[PDB]
DNA sequence: GACAGCGCGTACGTGCGTTTAAGCGGTGCTAGAGCTGTCTACGACCAATTGAGCGGCCTCGGCACCGGGATTCTCCA
DNA sequence: TGGAGAATCCCGGTGCCGAGGCCGCTCAATTGGTCGTAGACAGCTCTAGCACCGCTTAAACGCACGTACGCGCTGTCC
């Protein structure tokens, strides 16, 4: 068994040079679907839109997660609690 | 009689014609100088070449010959001044740049 | 239909620069966006330039004004050059 | 003539998507409290585009989304992307 | 003795207006591959 | 010459809610700022949404889409109201 | 025939021949429709009715006749719609909104 | 026995009584010595507006402004009460000035 | 004639002013100079393209309107100075 | 008040079989993506008039101020 | 826990020029024309968006557990 933790830098690297998309294309289109009913009945949708929307997403999150971190680094801590994201988009301005 | 693009009067690489449709269309003033858009591709093309430059060196470093998006990242976020210009900029499937705050690494 | 784009102008150069490169479809779209991007950015800047001093007319100087606005220090000094070149280039000839 | 009514697929943002998205972002250790938050945040940026989506698909008095709705949307709020035409 | 530093002075010459203009070419400390850029641009 | 700004309409609008108010100049200059760059905005963005659908002509339809663009919720419901009213108005003048 | 303005016809303040004139020399679009200008002034008029009301209450609020900025400042600040409207937006003289957080305060 | 205020109370003092004053907390000249100091570099002999000089200061103080509640911010949730510089160059960097 | 060195113009009781005003209550020794160089690049900033205004323009005379001009371009609109 | 020391107890990371549901073509299928003639009606432009806006000039009235009692935070007790 | 001292607070005079009206006067807002084109629009076509089907496999789940992280507090010193 490994020590906790390598394996996570094992997979930080995996995926910091790696650059396909994160996310089950099927639930990201569900759960669009689903938020879109809220404003207009029955609307069609270009996949490519979809797909351009998922990724717009994960680049908003992904930042986020940076910003969170450093947050907490600050916070001499390596576990991210809500507080920090919190206070992050306080910072930005989205709260 | 013999046409002779206003680009290759600049020894240009971008039709300037084109251009100065574009502009002539794009509702920013009623009238347009000449010389603009001369300038306006030469810049234009300068650009141009600082990133794709950049870009082949990339897919060189990673033994590639065509260029792929992920080189696009790279080439953007590991400059200062193409990165300040790009700060609000996505870019699809392109990642980000591999870095390791130093606090989390083993030791 | 008769859909536009400047692919082949990037083709081009990126055969004057790396001449024996690839290039992604995608990657080339992606050209194609920051070109524009670029175009409309200076263009806005440059006839707000024109309102300001109540002209008429977007000439050489305003488009080098943008320039310096837009881009910053070193970039600007060589597009600065490069356009002074151009421009010279083309009313000399 | 099929139009149902969705519920829920939120949780179908699986945990270990998420885990994946922070391990991209370099993160080391992670609340289980975090998890929702993401959830609704990541909710409140979805809506917050969306709208503006529609509001380009119904001025165009059009029923379907194009992709270039989503980046006027986006170039809106500043949060250009290259690579779909626009 | 004279004829002899005038040789010498001529020698200078070159290296110390070399300098001269290097100087007003490269007074500031400035990332001058993009000064080379220009050169391989053209 | 002539200097032109909004401050008569801001003070009679003023009297319609507030008849026994008074004011600073210098939040005059901040209300005449306000119109200013509210008016510049908004036109800029439908301006845009003409561009988006390749037209020539001005019309409310994207100032309605633009207002519901920039004003949110609450904000946009009163004001795409008060704006149907008047151009009803107008028009069944 | 005497002449009626726009304005009055919509039973407006502002004044639609100033904005259309506005419009149509600000190079947006290259035409424009008739009920556009009254569409956006009627929207101008409400938002500033909204303002106004807004700080006169604001003065009210410390026995005062005029308005100031600083009225403008804290009204604007203490409305969640209008202060995101004027979120990047900083006013002249305005101040801040007297705000101490929980744990700066002795216990 | 010589009356002295705790360490703090006195802070909350002029908290208050700058939260609700409206006006400037710099000095003028040396302000607008620093806009020429500065305005000197890029061009030789430039005359200026007092306008000018004060739209330069409102624009700064708001700046700063925003900028220390946000450093505060920092420092609360790092559990402390005093401010020290990593938590400006840490909002810094979070609102994306580079 | 030559200027310099009025960054030290910005006293330290200027400092924990705008401080105070923002709601802090303790300061470190090393912030005033943290303070001086962040407002210098800010002021650099906007002077510059102030600046830039000023000569498209063709005056010798930097205006309001041209520093208004730049401080709205960065994110920071002034209202108040037409 | 900041900072570090230390111990401790808990909520978090790694394996690990175990489902399970996303994905993947394969197949229909209809709805609206994507067009093109065609014909007005509405603004673009221009031409008589004019009225409202803007600027200059009084004028008085909120309002900052002053200072003196009058009324509360603070800090040991 | 109660007072002493400091800090605020308030209010009625006390100055004072900035809103606040106000008014000649000139130009932009309004008005009636023409005119040509843009855009309305239905049709026509037709494209892409959707629904549906086994079925397999890769990816999510459950859970234990153990393991190291968070956290509390306290002297101490600057």
């Amino acid at each position: 068994r490994y020590r906790p933790g390598t394996v996570a830098l094992r997979e930080i690297r995996r995926y910091q040079k790696s650059t396909e998309l994160l996310i089950r294309k099927l639930p990201f289109q569900r759960l669009v679907r689903e938020i879109a009913q809220d404003f207009k009945t029955d609307l069609r949708f270009q996949s490519s839109a979809v797909m351009a929307l998922q990724e717009a997403s994960e680049a908003y999150l992904v930042a986020l997660f940076e910003d969170t971190n450093l947050c907490a680094i600050h916070a001499k801590r390596v576990t991210i609690m809500p507080k920090d994201i919190q206070l992050a988009r306080r910072i930005r301005g989205e709260r | 009689a013999k046409a002779k693009t206003r680009s290759s009067r600049a020894g240009l690489q971008f039709p300037v014609g084109r251009v100065h449709r574009l502009l002539r269309k794009g509702n920013y003033a009623e009238r347009v100088g000449a010389g603009a858009p001369v300038y306006l591709a030469a810049v234009l093309e300068y650009l141009t070449a600082e990133i794709l430059e950049l870009a082949g060196n990339a897919a060189r470093d990673n033994k590639k010959t065509r260029i792929i998006p992920r080189h696009l990242q790279l080439a953007v976020r590991n400059d200062e001044e193409l990165n300040k210009l790009l700060g609000r900029v996505t870019i699809a499937q392109g990642g980000v740049l591999p870095n390791i705050q130093s606090v989390l690494l083993p030791k | 239909s008769r859909k536009e784009s400047y692919a082949i102008y990037v083709y081009k150069v990126l055969k004057q620069v790396h001449p024996d490169t690839g290039i992604s479809s995608k990657a080339m779209s992606i050209m194609n966006s920051f070109v524009n991007d670029v175009f409309e950015r200076i263009a806005g800047e440059a006839s707000r330039l024109a309102h300001y001093n109540k002209r008429s007319t977007i000439t050489s100087r305003e488009i080098q004004t943008a320039v310096r606005l837009l881009l910053p220090g070193e970039l600007a000094k060589h597009a600065v050059s490069e356009g002074t070149k151009a421009v010279t280039k083309y009313t000399s000839a | 003539r099929h139009r149902k009514v969705l519920r829920d697929n939120i949780q179908g943002i699986t945990k270990p998507a998420i885990r994946r998205l922070a391990r991209r972002g370099g993160v080391k250790r992670i609340s289980g409290l975090i998890y929702e938050e993401t959830r609704g945040v990541l909710k409140v940026f979805l809506e917050n585009v969306i709208r503006d989506a529609v509001t380009y698909t119904e001025h165009a008095k059009r029923k379907t989304v194009t992709a270039m709705d989503v980046v006027y949307a986006l170039k809106r709020q500043g949060r250009t992307l290259y690579g779909f035409g626009g | 003795k004279l004829q002899i530093l005038k040789e010498f002075l001529s020698d200078y010459y070159f290296i110390l207006r070399q300098f001269e203009q290097m100087k007003v070419q490269f007074a500031d400390m400035k990332p001058g591959k993009r000064q080379l850029r220009r050169i391989q641009r053209q």
